[PDB]
């Protein structure tokens, strides 16, 4: 497997110095390169901005580049039903904003490794779309689709695999609860470990 | 405090 190793992560000024790191006021939380932060948005009583820290630098203070994350509802296309709670997309959108301006941190899993979390809390998010903000572009453009209503894997809700099509299903569209799905001693589906964990068949 | 966002 060959691959490059890009010498810088941001474009903008790069004639700066660089800081190591920065710590928010009062606490014990560093922020380093690679790290994904909170952020106070504009608007009162709505969910903090979420960010990569491409880069740290100061002036004669603190300065950090910012990769932004989008929330489904604050993209083009607004959130759809296999969106999950915690779902970010990566954009291509970079700002220059005061560290001042960081909360806290958070941590933005791969979606195989949240889907592998024992316990997701507040600061855990993830991402599996990469987000084009100046078009509302996805890639990748096609995902994997499961189930009869043929929609991709949203890790919030409940599904069954048959153990014929090693498909997954929503238990509500096959007829079944919440309840009797978890009782399930085997599955074998009327055409006939999570999704995540399938490598197969995609749909744009 | 707050951010900013600039235009995409
Ligand atoms: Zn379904
Ligand atoms: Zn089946």
């Amino acid at each position: 497997m060959a691959k490059t190793r890009p010498g810088v992560a941001s474009k903008i000024k790069t004639g700066r110095k660089e800081l190591d790191s920065y710590t928010i006021k009062g606490t014990n939380k560093v922020v380093r390169a690679g790290d994904c932060v909170l952020m106070r948005p504009s608007d009162a009583g709505k969910p903090p901005y979420v960010a990569r820290v491409e880069k740290i630098e100061a002036d004669a203070n603190v300065k950090v580049h910012c990769r932004w994350y989008y929330r489904p509802e604050e993209s083009l296309g607004g959130r759809r039903q296999f969106h999950g709670a915690k779902e970010l997309f990566l954009s291509d959108h970079f700002d220059v904003q005061s560290a001042h301006t960081i909360e806290g941190k958070c941590i933005v899993h791969t979606f195989k490794n949240y889907t592998r979390l024992e316990n997701v809390g507040a600061e855990d998010y993830y991402c599996r779309f990469e987000y084009k903000a100046a078009t509302g572009a996805f890639t990748p453009d096609r995902v994997a689709v499961y189930c009869k209503c043929e929609m991709p894997y949203n890790p919030d809700d409940l599904m069954v695999q048959c153990e014929g099509c090693k498909d997954w299903y929503h238990p509500a569209c096959v007829g079944m609860t919440i309840e009797e799905a978890k009782k399930l001693d085997h599955f074998v589906c009327a055409e006939c470990s999570s999704p995540a964990d399938d490598v197969k068949v995609r749909l744009s | 405090k707050a951010a900013r966002k600039s235009a995409p």
